[PDB]
């Protein structure tokens, strides 16, 4: 029994059991898309300047 | 008036009255009178302030 994947995983993952899953593997990057409606854009003079 | 200065707070060339100009003046008498733009550059909302 060469040690578990809990202790040997690259990027510092955190292997768990009941769903087989890894946690918090610091690798890659998430891109994001924001479809923002036009109602949220407050005008200039309703904010300090 | 005497020594009046005009700055543009909001400026958006929208179809409605989408621009705010705050005229910083210094008046000899305190009384209402009429503002106007001679050109077709801007169309003012109110006739007097």
């Amino acid at each position: 029994k060469a040690p578990s994947l809990k202790f040997t995983a690259p990027f510092g993952c955190e292997i768990y059991t009941n769903p087989i899953r890894a946690e918090n593997c610091a690798v890659g990057s998430i891109p994001l898309a924001f479809d923002i409606p036009d109602a949220l854009f407050t005008r200039v003079s309703e904010t300090p300047t | 008036l005497s020594a009046a200065e005009c700055t543009l707070n909001e400026c958006v060339y929208s179809s409605d009255f989408g621009g705010i100009a705050t005229v910083k003046y210094s008046a000899s008498k305190s009384g209402k009178c009429a503002v106007h733009v001679p050109s077709g550059t801007a169309t003012l909302k109110e006739a007097a302030v």
